[PDB]
């Protein structure tokens, strides 16, 4: 929640953020705009990539292909907005390991 | 993750359960050791596999194939004969193709005397 | 090869690319008075053997495309008269590091 | 029963870094397999042997190493037509559900090849024949034919059981079947 | 209303002291929540005549400087008699 | 595409400087999860400072993989590489 | 929602949606999918396939492709690049399965040749002949009778020995034959702009018009070469009578199918406008004219060659004049007593052509009896639609839309004033109309610049869309049902291949009637449907 | 880099650079977005700026490399062992076929 | 039992961007919106059976569950809603591309207008592996334009017309589109000229009024007209128009709205009732919940009654509305208002497309700019005695500012005791987390003591901000690479951020009255990252010119000068307490020989400040550097070293003793490549 008063939390904006690039630090980002900003999981489906929840891809009655994973809840918000309008950035996935 | 080979090596127990008793000697060695939960099936594994042997050997494995190499049994009952139905009478004939049929007297008979070498 | 005198019709340029097994070279003279190649700023450019290409790509373990490019019909490109996929090694002379070089390709 | 060449990935927790590799591997695959069942193939017991271990890869967050290997594992795959020990546990008139102790009762042999002459009683007997009934826990040679793998997890906000994922079937088409002392 | 996941405490006290705003029962020591969410920053037969109803009402109401309140109160009464259809055949005044 | 043999090595013997970054972060992050430490460890503590104290001893088991752009892989043991 | 509205299975696939189940239900397996992807992207290279389809390269590909071949399912284009080597591109052969999806109506084609053996096993014999050919596509007499038992009577098995020729039958695949039309007008389009005897350095126009003619006049005998060639038909061996060439595989043409089937719908057309005896009369007049009638063999030049606001409307006039005169030789002038079951004096009863008047037929050479043909079909084509909506949607919907045909771009009061119904209806039905095209609604700004309320509205037809929006009619039930058939198979699949390979149980006996009567619904259903579907896809 | 002078403004940036979400990090993200899904772009997750949105690891810097630990493993113990259940019964299927 | 679940770590690669099938949309969502808003208000505020807001669709406040996935805000991520729409409806988002998709094809028989091998030409071109997103753009541009010049279609024989985007900019016809019959040439007569004037013939013949008044209006396409019009536009072109037709995209019959995805409730909640009966609306909810109305009108009207006249503007009011619903177009084009209006034109209508467009929001002000946790804010004030690279953070925030920790082994003795101190006293914890990841335990309830004894190895507990912790530290007007640094943490009393001065200039901190912000990492790797990389001692130089940016500033500069000054002298006692004051207590020394002897053995500031560099015999630093201070005074040019001028000169150091010269910026003062501190580094 915003500012002082209501309650705390502060503002890391673009111009400030871009700085931490020039130190090459990844993990400061992965902590910063990821874990402690919105720590969030989304249930997604390889087939017909979209965002479901729990046990369904809901475009395909499925209860299978889901992969529990982590994304900024801001990012989910961005998708659902988009997909609430007509557009679909269906996802592609890959093995993190195995080269 | 993907199974590369599902049907690979057809495996009964001879030393199998024995080597399970070996890893058992390695891990926790059943109940009598007093002098992970994985142990639960180990009993269920051995249980009937054990008792029918009671109601074993090692070299009988090698002794098994010796004359058995000459038969029509393929690999199917040829492994199944080792344990279930101790190689007698209609039991042996009740399964594999042409078990009596063509080859009869000494073929079904040796099974009775060869199993007496073990069971 | 030949050059425009002054006027340039697109009617001739309607179909310029007549003959595949040979090719054309077409200029207007006004752009060529003092040769750009000889001037000052333009570093010296060297066309390389199409075989030398592969050697180069393997030195840096690179495939084609994915390289510093040159727009077709650049005058300097036209000066060498590049065709598709011709590669040029370029030595730029300035004192910062010193004399050194790079590469580009028609695209 | 049989043996199989299968591959998968393993997460080795940090605590085990004192212990030998294969053991942590072993213990892990155990916790992953053990009493469980592996779909459309069979139900493992433990892994038997192991091979092709590789350089452990890693992801930034966890920090625990990951090693994806393959191996041949102890598994269970009976062939189709077979005569084997077992017995009634929870059954109906038509067909019986045969059981070996401590493994599972999931096998239910219906009655088709089972002898035509029979009579059911609600007392103690499935079908007694013109030879007779059979008992629980007793060695009972029965035949199986077909196995069916049903994964079937309609896990849902809707449904929030029917777990016979590994199911077998058979009947008694010859003598000594359903009671071993008919033969023997 | 809810109860602790373990201690079975039903009494929930929300500490605002440290500006975490975290609600916990004095019976357990475990919050049941993290970071409570908070907010930020006429075509009808009846309802058009209802805009008329407040309009004429609110108009004629406070000409006497009667409470803005009590007017609102009486409006719902006009809706009450409106339900009974007491409002049909008589002079609106 | 596959691994490059230890015979042929093209890159600095010197540290990435991000070697010093993720090698440490990883290491201490392990230590937090309680893996044994290979160094003389004095009465001090914390999941980072003891890793620092370690690395001067070059006792860290880790090995950096290096991807060229072509995907030529690469390997160097931390102990192999030099400050 | 619960799949019963079938929106996915019925929501975004026009056209090809037909074909994929055609082959799927028909050939299927891996063999199916390739065809759709073809018709999806069209022009395709063999190497280009498995880059996308993932059809298990060169295994299915070479297999599936040659599978298509024997049944000629796809266009086969083979050529070479300019640098060298070779390259091939494949399209879908005409509509390919179109041949197939008619199927038993081709059995009805035999009902024309049903004569000379009536209510026979010989009927079902020659039926087996035909369907076997259709199944295998191109066949040779020599390989056929080779596969058939020998040492029997050649003119008995199917007696079709001599009747192999007749009207329909086949025609060998020759070069361009199953090769794409537009493509072959490009290949044949060569040799003229390719062969230019250096006339003038400029003005291709003088070289163009002639070469087009040269392209046009050559194309004539190019497509007429397959039309009929008797060097097949010639063979008159010893101890025998004239047969077609037994050696070569030839293949059914849908030409006789085209006219023959439509002709029935025409017998229906006049069968409305005319009387029973006159109806059957014209019906038997069809027998000879259905022979050389081009009919839907028309499109021809319709594809691949430059049209013109002059020369397409000018060069098409030719089609309009052609059959009225020179094939008019083949056509009715004086015919005598085809069969008859009217009786007694037939000759003035033959003047019954005169009664056939309007709005079709009844155009002759002045003082002989003749039916227009060349322009008959076109003026016929325009007529065919009409009642389509009648009890489909609304009785009055016709008369107004029918009126909408004659009038054009007017307005609603002017509609309200021209015939009958009140605004509550005329809006309804016309709003009900629009709910399915048939409108092309004009509007013009009134007391505004461009806006709605202030402006005023106009209504027209544009038969283009009209004789065009009904193609999703094919998408309508036709594929969808075809599913509903093959959607049912899996239910009885446990029984089906058991029951078929068997030749039991009470419920099996029960569901046999369900599935078989169900078949009576599903196919003869289409027999209705397609019969309608015939029109718009053709002229 | 590409062919010639450009860059740095909505036209100029829109040049090669193929990550459309970071082209939405800039300006005009309406017709950019719609425009993209129209052409059915495959795109990719590549640019570092792009990376933080989807929140996976950075592609450079600290994330310039994957990292491995020493296995300290001997392939020797990888040798299987069996009494060869397969070998013994093989010869019953060899003859008469 | 228990089929083995094999789950794998999988990370995003790539985003497939495409349209939405009529199917997939409705294939997903729960309920047709149908109904109206109305919230069917009975027995409750918004009991709302079905309707635009449905409990199964999603939740707003925290009261009722979500049905589909219950658990209110703590759980549900939302669900769509779908919309039956009378007639098709046009689209503002795909508008200007939909122009093109309409353009390149013949308006009659609907086949791509360019043909033959040239079709194949562009095809074979687009399938060369060197395709670029550019070559997509430019190539498809240079195939597109071939449309406009082609007068007549191939098989239809009819001419074509160009669509000019009917009217301009007013927003009312901005949705409408018009092509024509163009290039009539006025002399050569296309047959459709006779056909066209023959069309007008009868209403000419009928109502000879408006015809010649307004005229030449040509024709448009209704979104219905183009809908069915696409349904003869098949296969073939596809990517020639820019779309691969694998499945879903099932041809550009997607790009006009036949069904509307309804935003999940979680996206745009109606602001809660907040003390009283006032219930704050939300625009999307309101706008689309009218889109219900304007639909259902055209549903029931047009089901029987109404008119062609009263129809189109309703239908038009639809496409205009949904148009606004996503995006901007025309704001106030003198329309007159609809339901729930007032006619004041407030402004507050857009903000769905504009939601992710400018300023603070989704564009790049909220998502790329995310607002952050675990932080603090204060003002500045010095502590030179505080070492460089430690912010001294006022403990009073440290009480509430935590750090996550995983216990084991080494940890227990600190943590196990660090707990029993409880939250209030400084060296302690507050929240605690077991191995069972239940939620967490604040110390509020009570205990510790016995509960501290538990302390398994898998346990997680938070600390305060203590000695030797890790911090990063920021000033808002962030110009460049130096605008962030990161420091070790020390704790002191009072309340404010206090740091060491030499790192001011990186922050360009003026002290004065200004602010900062305070961050701590969470995960370990972040610490080791920023502390041993992005901290001070490694980052000491600016990237731009490669100079040390940190140095003495103001006093420290001049403060040296006074000690540095030649004319000064000191005493063994003086030098003593000095060398003390230089490094607090601690470090041993070795007194250099006395500068001057016989009148009392003085020493010189040159010498003491020299010791500053090299304190000890065992001190391992050796330096030699000479340079130009400022206010360089020329010697007599005969003297070769600028060392000796009449006053100072080159400062010079050989053997790590200062030889000559005052220092004063120059050597220690940033400003220049040569620096005492730069050299040392
Ligand atoms: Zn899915
Ligand atoms: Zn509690
Ligand atoms: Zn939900
Ligand atoms: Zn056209």
């Amino acid at each position: 929640t915003e500012g002082r008063s209501r309650d705390g939390g502060l503002r890391l904006g673009e111009m400030e953020r871009d700085c931490v690039i020039a130190y090459g630090a990844s993990q400061l980002l992965l902590e910063r705009l990821m874990i402690s900003s919105d720590a969030f999981e989304v249930d997604v489906c390889d087939k017909c990539g979209l965002m479901g929840y729990s046990g369904w891809c809901t475009t395909c009655k499925s209860a299978e292909n889901i992969i529990k994973m982590t994304i900024p809840y801001a990012a989910k918000l961005l998708f659902q907005e988009l997909l609430s309008m007509n557009i679909a950035p269906r996802l592609r996935l890959e093995d993190i390991f195995q080269q | 993750m993907k199974v590369l080979e599902e049907r690979n090596a057809f495996l009964s127990d001879y030393e199998v359960l024995k080597f399970l008793t070996d890893l058992e000697k390695k891990h926790l060695w059943d109940q009598k050791s007093l002098a992970p939960e994985l142990q639960g099936i180990t009993r269920n594994v051995v249980n009937y596999l054990s008792i029918n042997k009671n109601f074993m050997s090692d070299e009988s494995f090698a002794e098994l194939m010796t004359k058995l190499n000459s038969f029509k049994l393929f690999k199917a009952e040829k492994l199944q004969i080792v344990n279930q139905l101790p190689a007698n009478m209609v039991h042996l004939y009740s399964i594999v193709e042409e078990c009596d049929a063509r080859f009869d007297e000494k073929t079904i008979e040796e099974m009775l005397e060869i199993i007496s070498g073990y069971a | 090869i030949f050059v425009y005198q002054n006027n340039i019709t697109p009617s001739a340029m309607k179909l310029v690319p007549s003959i595949p097994p040979a090719t054309i070279e077409t200029f207007n003279e006004a752009a060529l008075v003092v040769n750009i190649t000889h001037h000052e700023l333009v570093p010296k450019h060297i066309r390389l053997s199409s075989d030398e290409k592969r050697e180069l790509l393997k030195r840096y373990r690179l495939k084609e495309s994915q390289l510093p490019r040159i727009q077709r019909a650049d005058p300097v490109a036209l000066y060498l008269g590049l065709k598709r996929g011709e590669v040029v090694k370029i030595i730029r002379k300035s004192e910062t590091s010193g004399r050194y070089a790079s590469y580009r390709i028609c695209m | 029963f049989i043996l199989s060449k299968i591959a998968d990935l393993v997460r080795i927790p940090p605590d085990q870094f004192h212990r030998d590799t294969i053991s942590a591997i072993t213990h892990q695959l155990n916790n992953k397999f053990a009493n469980k069942i592996i779909p459309n193939v069979g139900l493992c017991i433990t892994i038997y042997d192991l091979l092709t271990v590789e350089e452990g890869q890693l992801k930034p967050g966890d920090g625990s190493s990951y090693i994806n290997v393959t191996f041949r594992a102890v598994v269970f795959k009976p062939f189709l037509g077979e005569i084997v020990t077992g017995w009634i546990s929870k059954c109906t008139a038509e067909g019986i559900k045969v059981s070996l102790l401590g493994i599972f009762d999931d096998i239910f042999i219906p009655q088709n090849m089972l002898f035509e002459g029979c009579y059911y009683t609600p007392e103690e007997s499935a079908w007694i024949w013109p030879k007779l009934y059979f008992d629980v826990n007793e060695k009972i040679r029965f035949r199986i034919e077909r196995e069916v793998f049903v994964d079937v997890k309609p896990k849902s906000p809707k449904e929030r059981e029917k777990p016979p994922a590994y199911a077998l079937l058979g009947s008694c088409q010859t003598d000594g079947m359903g009671l071993v002392s008919w033969w023997e | 209303m809810p109860v602790c996941k373990n201690c079975h405490g039903t009494e929930f006290e929300r500490d605002l002291s440290n500006a975490n705003n975290d609600l916990v029962c004095k019976a357990c020591g475990v919050v049941s929540e993290d970071n409570p969410i908070v907010s930020e920053v006429a075509l009808e037969s009846r309802e058009a005549t209802l805009n008329n109803a407040r309009r004429k009402l609110r108009a004629v109401s406070y000409a006497l400087h009667i409470p803005e309140y009590i007017t609102d109160a009486a409006f719902q009464w006009y809706k009450l008699a409106l339900a009974n259809n007491f409002v049909q055949g008589r002079r609106s005044q | 595409e596959k691994a490059i043999p230890k015979d042929q090595r093209a890159t600095t013997p010197y540290m990435t400087k991000y070697e010093r970054a993720r090698i440490l972060g990883t290491r201490a992050l392990q230590i937090s999860m309680n893996a044994p430490v290979f160094v003389d460890l004095e009465g001090e503590t914390d999941p980072l400072r003891i890793a620092m104290k370690e690395l001067a001893e070059k006792k860290i088991p880790l090995v950096i993989r290096r991807y060229l752009p072509d995907g030529s892989f690469e390997d160097w043991s931390v102990e192999e590489l030099i400050v | 929602v619960m799949t019963i509205s079938s929106l996915e299975q019925r929501t975004l696939n026009p056209d090809l949606f037909l074909y994929k189940e055609l082959v799927k239900a028909h050939l299927g397996e891996r063999a199916a999918s390739v065809i759709g992807m073809l018709v999806a992207l069209g022009r395709l290279s063999v190497r280009e396939l498995v880059e996308k389809i993932d059809g298990m390269d060169v295994d299915s590909v070479k297999t599936t492709l040659v599978s298509l071949t024997q049944l000629r399912c796809v266009k086969y284009l083979q050529e070479t690049a300019i640098s060298g080597k070779k390259t091939t591109y494949y399209y879908y052969n005409e509509e390919g399965i179109h041949i197939l999806l008619y199927s038993g109506l081709i059995i009805d084609e035999i009902i024309t040749q049903m004569r000379v053996n009536d209510e026979e096993e010989h009927k079902q014999l020659v039926a087996e002949i035909v369907q076997n050919v259709i199944s295998l596509g191109s066949l040779t007499v020599e390989d056929y009778l080779s596969s058939v038992t020998s040492d029997s009577m050649k003119y008995t098995i199917s007696s079709l020995f001599v009747q192999l020729c007749e009207m329909g039958y086949l025609i060998q695949i020759s070069k361009l034959h199953y090769t794409p039309i537009e493509d072959l007008w490009q290949f044949l389009y060569e040799k003229h702009y390719k062969n230019i005897p250096r006339n003038s350095p400029l003005s291709d126009l003088k070289k163009r018009s002639q070469a087009k003619m040269n392209a046009k006049t050559d194309f004539a005998k190019i497509i007429n070469k397959p039309n009929e060639l008797s060097q097949i038909l010639t063979v008159d061996p010893k101890t025998s009578l004239r047969i077609v060439k037994p050696t070569v595989s030839l293949t059914i043409n849908l030409d006789r199918f085209m006219k023959g089937r439509r002709s029935k719908q025409l017998i229906n057309l006049a069968k409305t406008r005319v009387g029973s005896v006159t109806a059957q009369v014209y019906k038997i007049a069809l027998r000879l004219t259905e022979q050389k009638s081009p009919k839907i063999r028309d499109p021809l030049t319709q594809t691949g060659l430059l049209q013109d606001l002059e020369e397409a409307k000018s060069f098409q006039d030719e089609a309009e004049l052609v059959e009225e005169k020179t094939p008019g030789l083949t056509f009715n002038a004086i015919d005598l007593a085809r069969h008859l079951p009217s009786a007694s004096l037939i000759n003035s009863h033959l003047k019954i052509l005169a009664s056939s008047n309007f709005p079709f037929l009844n155009e002759t050479k002045p003082g002989v009896y003749y039916v227009p043909y060349s322009k008959l079909m076109p003026v016929l084509k325009s007529s065919v639609y009409e009642y389509v909506i009648a009890s489909t949607l609304g009785p009055s919907a016709m008369r107004l839309s029918r009126c909408i045909r004659d009038n054009k771009l007017v307005s609603e009061k002017i509609i309200n004033s021209t015939a009958l119904m009140k605004e509550k209806d005329i809006r309804s039905t016309l709003a009900s109309l629009i709910r399915y095209n048939s409108v092309e609604i004009q509007e013009v700004p009134r007391t505004a610049d461009r806006s709605a309320s202030r402006a005023v509205f106009l209504f027209r037809c544009k038969e283009t869309h009209s004789y065009n929006f009904m193609r999703q009619n094919l998408e309508w039930n036709m594929a969808n049902l075809l599913f509903k058939k093959e959607k049912l198979k899996q239910e009885n699949s446990t029984l089906l291949k058991k029951a078929n390979r068997d030749d039991l149980l009470p419920s099996e006996l029960n569901q046999l009637k369900m599935v078989n009567e169900r078949e009576l619904n599903v196919f003869a259903r289409l027999s209705r449907l397609l019969s309608l579907w015939e029109v718009f896809q053709m002229a | 880099y590409k062919g010639e002078v450009l860059g740095i403004t909505r036209f100029g940036l829109s040049k090669m650079r193929d990550s459309v979400l970071q082209l939405a990090s800039f300006e005009k993200t309406t017709d950019h977005l719609f425009d993209a899904a129209f052409y059915m772009k495959k795109d990719a997750v590549e640019g570092v700026s792009e990376c933080i949105i989807l929140g996976q690891t950075m592609s450079i810097g600290t994330g310039s490399f994957k990292v491995v630990k020493g296995t300290n493993i001997s392939e020797k113990d990888l040798v299987p062992k069996r009494c060869l259940f397969e070998s013994l019964s093989n010869e019953a299927a060899l003859k008469a076929n | 039992k228990e089929v083995v679940v094999s789950e794998t770590p999988k990370r995003i690669k790539g985003l497939e961007f495409s349209a939405l099938s009529a199917a997939d949309i409705v294939a997903q969502s729960e309920v047709e919106v149908s109904t109206r808003d109305l919230f069917d208000l009975e027995k409750d505020r918004a009991p709302k059976a079905n309707g635009a807001l449905d409990p199964k669709m999603g939740v707003s406040s925290s009261s009722l569950e979500c049905a589909t996935c219950h658990g209110n805000l703590a759980s549900c991520h939302g669900h769509f809603g779908h919309l039956k729409l009378a007639l098709p409806v046009f689209h503002i988002g795909y508008f200007k591309a939909t122009i093109q998709i309409l353009q390149g094809i013949c308006k009659n028989c609907s086949a791509i207008l360019l043909s033959e091998t040239d079709k194949r030409q562009f095809l074979h071109e687009l399938r060369r592996p060197g395709v670029d997103n550019l070559r997509r753009m430019g190539i498809l541009k240079k195939i597109l334009d071939q449309c406009k010049k082609q007068r007549r279609c191939l098989h239809c024989g009819a001419l074509n017309g160009v669509v000019k985007k009917a009217a301009a900019g007013a927003g009312s016809a901005a949705l409408k589109i018009i092509h024509d019959t163009f290039r009539w040439v006025g002399k050569k007569s296309a047959p459709e000229k006779d056909i066209w004037v023959g069309e007008w013939k009868e209403v000419l013949a009928h109502n000879p009024e408006l015809e010649r008044y307004v005229k030449r209006c040509m024709d448009d396409l209704n979104p219905l007209k183009t809908l069915n019009l696409f349904k003869q536009i098949k296969s073939a072109d596809c990517e020639l128009l820019g779309i691969d037709a694998t499945v879903p995209s099932g041809r550009p019959e997607t790009y006009i709205w036949r069904y509307l995805p309804a935003p999940p409730v979680c996206i745009r909640p109606s602001v809660m009732m907040q003390d009283s009966p006032a219930s704050n609306e939300d625009d999307l909810t309101v706008k689309l919940t009218e889109i219900v109305w304007t639909s259902s009108l055209i549903k029931a009207g047009l089901d029987k009654g109404i008119s062609i006249n009263n129809m189109m503007e309703h239908w038009d009011y639809l496409q205009l509305t949904v148009a606004m619903y996503i995006n901007s177009d025309s704001v106030n084009p003198a329309m007159l208002p609809g339901s729930s209006n007032g006619g004041g034109k407030v402004k507050p209508i857009r903000g769905f497309c504009q939601r992710l467009k400018g300023k603070q929001g989704r564009f790049r002000g909220n998502l790329s700019g995310k607002r952050v946790d675990f932080s603090g804010r204060t003002v500045i004030s010095p502590d030179p005695n505080l070492s460089i690279d430690e912010v001294a953070v006022p403990d009073r925030v440290a009480k509430v500012l935590t750090y996550p920790e995983k216990v084991t082994r080494y940890n227990r003795h600190k943590l196990q005791e660090l707990i029993v101190n409880g939250p209030n006293v400084h060296p302690g914890a507050n929240y605690l987390l077991k191995r069972n990841e239940d939620a967490r335990r604040n110390l509020r309830y009570g205990d510790r003591m016995k509960l501290a004894k538990n302390l398994q190895i898998g346990d997680v507990v938070e600390r305060h901000l203590e000695d030797g912790d890790v911090v990063l530290f920021n000033r808002q007007p962030s110009l460049h690479r130096l605008s962030i640094l990161s420091h070790y943490a020390k704790i002191r009393p009072w309340r404010t951020f206090r740091l060491n001065e030499c790192v001011c200039t990186p922050y360009n901190a003026d002290f004065d009255g200004d602010e900062m912000n305070l961050h701590v990492p969470q995960t370990e790797e972040a610490r080791a990252e920023a502390i041993n990389l992005m901290g001070v001692k490694n980052n000491l130089l600016t990237p731009k010119s490669g100079e040390p940016i940190i140095a003495a500033t103001q006093d420290f500069i001049t403060g040296s000068y006074l000690i540095s000054h030649k004319d000064s002298f000191y005493d063994r006692a003086t030098l003593t307490q000095l060398l003390s004051m230089m490094s607090d207590g601690i470090e041993h020394f070795d007194i250099p020989p006395p500068a001057i002897m016989k009148p009392y053995y003085l020493w010189t500031g040159k010498q003491v400040f020299s010791l500053l560099i090299k304190p000890n015999h065992n001190s391992p630093v050796v330096i030699n550097l000479d340079a130009k201070n400022k206010v360089f005074v020329p010697p007599k040019s005969k003297s070769l070293p600028n060392e000796m001028s009449q006053n100072d000169g080159f400062v010079i150091i050989r053997g790590s003793q200062i030889l000559s010269g005052v220092m004063d910026k120059s050597v220690l003062g940033d400003g220049k490549k040569h620096s005492v501190f730069y050299t040392i580094l």
